[PDB]
């Protein structure tokens, strides 16, 4: 079996450990606690291939800056996240991306533009809005929800596929 | 370059040598060390290393008192600041605000990963191995006074985590799926009807469900701390491995149920009904994924009374052979076909622990403790990290729950299932054994006849999902 | 050429498992992973007549007693170990050639009475008991010290001869 080496960026509290447990254990946080660094395994069959994702929980606080880069170092393809109900965290994005860029040296790196919370009302960033960024990347922009699973499987397994065709 | 701290005033700053770390032959591997290197590179910050701190808040416990890991992680975290530049010794004698290039430099690329790294070691400590804890209160006060003083902005949002993180530990899991669970499935026996349930009047499909569901909960439960240092091969074996030992109690207590059932079953017809059923539950608990319940079968069908029922097994239909066949060979050859099958499925599954236990205690002997290195005698980290492989991928598996409805008087069915009763094992295997000469003689005896005991029909309802609800 | 399929058995903690990692495995490598294929299996000359030893070694496992009779029902020769320094375990014995008759249904199953020296502690059963039960049995017996390497191949070897005689 094939191992692939996801990491998950973007600033603090978008969900990026909500997300990564919800895969995990379908279990969703509902309490908020910083993460330094984490790292999860996951034996799953995807398109009919047996894989084992190894799932690289960052921290995106600036303290973790040096750390951050010793993750993104390691990984393979990367989700980057952002909250549909929080415009600092979709303007953040384009710092992640630059970073992932710098670290691994190449504009052609596997990954997925998450935009998650999609089961809140209150949005302040437009699908569209994403939508248009996504493209600009050549990235696919998906909308999740760690709290009901929304989406979840989809932009995880769907940055699995994009690592395997590269 | 960067420079360290001074090896007079932090302990940590010493450099690495072949006398006091060894590295594996892309991050470094580190194969053997002392206490003080491998807490040096618990914390490293040129690299992260995704298992370091599992396999060293799992396995330290052999080599490192509790009390004095947290001293020494402490005393990494208190980094004393480095001296002014000679230019910015210039600056404040000119009554100007120093630049600190290198001191903003040793925050950014030395301090902040340490500390960060610290603090995650004793999150997770507190987070995963509590019990090193509630078995040391001083231990804990010594923890919540560290945390609670780390003074400074920065740090701030972690610390005041951690801190809450303790408390909650001190007062005392829910589950989302995309589909719902499939409708339980009734045979003969109908709900709240407890008198009746037996292994041949449930249905089948839900027979595997509700043990499959038990099974994994059991599997679940085990932790690491039940696995290192094969404790649960020595006299307190009931007191530091009582999850992993319940666990294989009740698969044990299956076997036995189905050997019970068959052989004392003395009519040939229904005993082929018995059996038949019993292959039909190995069916689905392969379909589940349910490796454990897949070997309890294989057991049954295998132990010495049930094996040589030739009478019973020539009437047992071509499919069904090969399906018990197929599942036997899993274990043959060391269990090659397992390990390929388990690598291979797609969880939840409840795999088989009798592998992982195998693995460990080998593992656990067949490797020093320390290797001496120009006298030095060091902490043979890799025989650590092995052991740590394998409670990682037991807890791999732990994660995955089934999306099953439970059924609570099927599962209570089966949790106060009792083969043996007040027997002692060697009198229950024994009897099992004679019953077992007297429902098939060995020849030249001929086969005898016995009454059917059973009321109700045979007729199995199959293993195949009925869709109305 | 002719493999032999031998089986060590008896109560845990009597060191079963460190005999048949004292017979197989190589006593001048830093590292053993038993988690690599083959760490059962060895080719060995045993009165000039070559051969290859595949052990079923089941340590660890004793609590899951109804797999027993799958595990020896394989087995052509049995070693049936016990602890110097354990009388229980010395005393169970009996019961583990019982068990050994009865899934190979035969009364003559080869076999040897194996006492091993597992730690310091102070010896409980004596040589001259053990030589006495096992000439009660009719089978050899041999005192093994696995974690000195003494006894181990002598123990084994005299299995494979107990099959080949037989
Ligand atoms: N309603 C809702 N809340 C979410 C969602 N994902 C995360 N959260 C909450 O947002 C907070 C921060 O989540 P966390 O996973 O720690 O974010 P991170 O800082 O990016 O790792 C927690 O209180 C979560 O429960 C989601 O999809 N929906
Ligand atoms: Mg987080």
């Amino acid at each position: 079996m094939t191992e692939y080496k996801l990491v998950v960026v973007g600033a603090g509290g978008v969900g990026k450990s909500a997300l990564t447990i919800q895969l995990i254990q379908n279990h969703f946080v509902d309490e908020y606690d910083p993460t330094i660094e984490d790292s999860y395994r996951k034996q799953v069959v995807i398109d009919g291939e047996t894989c084992l994702l190894d799932i690289l929980d960052t921290a995106g606080q600036e303290e973790a800056s040096a750390m951050r880069d010793q993750y993104m170092r390691t990984g393979e393809g990367f989700l980057c996240v952002f909250a549909i109900n929080n415009t600092k965290s979709f303007e953040d994005i384009h710092q992640y991306r630059e970073q992932i860029k710098r670290v691994k040296d190449s504009d052609d790196v596997p990954m997925v533009l998450v935009g998650n919370k999609c089961d809140l009302a209150a949005r302040t960033v437009e699908s569209r809005q994403a939508q248009d960024l996504a493209r600009s990347y050549g990235i696919p922009y998906i909308e999740t929800s760690a709290k009901t699973r929304q989406g979840v499987e989809d932009a995880f397994y769907t940055l699995v596929r994009e690592i395997r065709q590269h | 370059q960067m420079r360290l701290p001074s090896a007079d005033v932090y302990r940590f700053a010493e450099p690495d040598s072949e006398e006091n770390i060894i590295f594996e032959e892309g991050i470094p591997i580190i194969k053997a060390g002392t206490v003080i290197k491998l807490i040096e590179r618990l914390t490293y910050h040129m690299y992260a290393d995704p298992n370091f701190v599992r396999t060293f808040l799992t396995t330290y416990r052999s080599f490192c008192k509790p009390q004095e890991l947290l001293s020494l992680i402490i005393e990494r975290f208190e980094i004393p600041e480095p001296e002014p530049t000679e230019a910015d010794r210039i600056a404040i004698e000119n009554g100007d605000q120093p630049l600190s290039a290198e001191l903003k430099r040793f925050r950014k690329e030395y301090i902040q990963p340490v500390q960060l790294r610290v603090l995650n070691v004793c999150r997770h400590w507190v987070e995963h191995h509590f019990y090193d804890f509630e078995r040391d209160a001083y231990l804990l006060q010594r923890m919540e006074e560290f945390i609670g003083t780390v003074r400074g902005k920065a740090m701030k949002k972690w610390v005041e985590s951690i801190t809450k993180i303790i408390q909650r530990k001190k007062i005392a899991h829910n589950i989302t799926f995309q589909s719902s669970p499939p409708t339980v499935e009734w045979h003969i026996s109908r709900p709240g009807h407890i008198e009746t349930f037996d292994l041949l009047t449930l249905h089948p499909i839900e027979i595997a469900r509700q043990l499959t569901l038990l099974e994994s909960d059991l599997y679940r439960a085990v932790q690491p701390s039940e696995l290192v240092g094969s404790v649960w091969t020595k006299e307190d074996k009931e007191i530091n491995s009582p999850n992993l030992l319940k666990m294989i109690r009740h698969t044990t207590n299956l076997t036995l149920w189905f050997e019970k059932c068959i052989v004392e079953t003395e009519n040939l017809e229904e005993r082929v009904a018995v059996v038949s059923r019993i292959i039909e539950i190995l069916q689905v608990f392969q379909e589940l994924n349910n490796f454990n319940g897949v070997l309890e079968v294989v057991s049954a069908m295998n132990s010495s009374p049930v094996y040589r029922l030739d009478h019973t097994f020539e009437q047992i239909p071509s499919r069904q052979k090969k399906i018990l066949e197929e599942a036997h060979e899993l274990s043959e050859d060391h269990y090659k076909k397992y390990l390929a099958k388990l690598r291979s499925i797609n969880p939840p599954c409840v795999p088989f622990f009798g592998i992982y236990l195998t693995n460990i205690l080998k593992t656990e002997e067949g490797n020093p403790e320390v290797l001496k290195r120009h006298g030095k005698e060091l902490i043979n980290f890799s025989k650590r990290r092995k052991v740590a492989e394998i409670t990682g991928e037991i807890q791999q598996y732990q994660n995955q729950p089934y999306c099953l409805r439970v059924e609570s008087d099927i599962k209570r069915f089966f949790e106060n299932l009792n083969p043996m009763g007040n027997s002692m094992e060697k009198e229950f295997t024994d009897y099992l054994f004679n019953k077992s000469l007297e429902i098939e003689p060995r020849n030249p005896k001929p086969l005898p006849r016995f009454p059917k005991k059973y009321s109700y029909p045979l007729k199995s309802p199959g293993v195949r999902p009925s869709n109305p609800r």
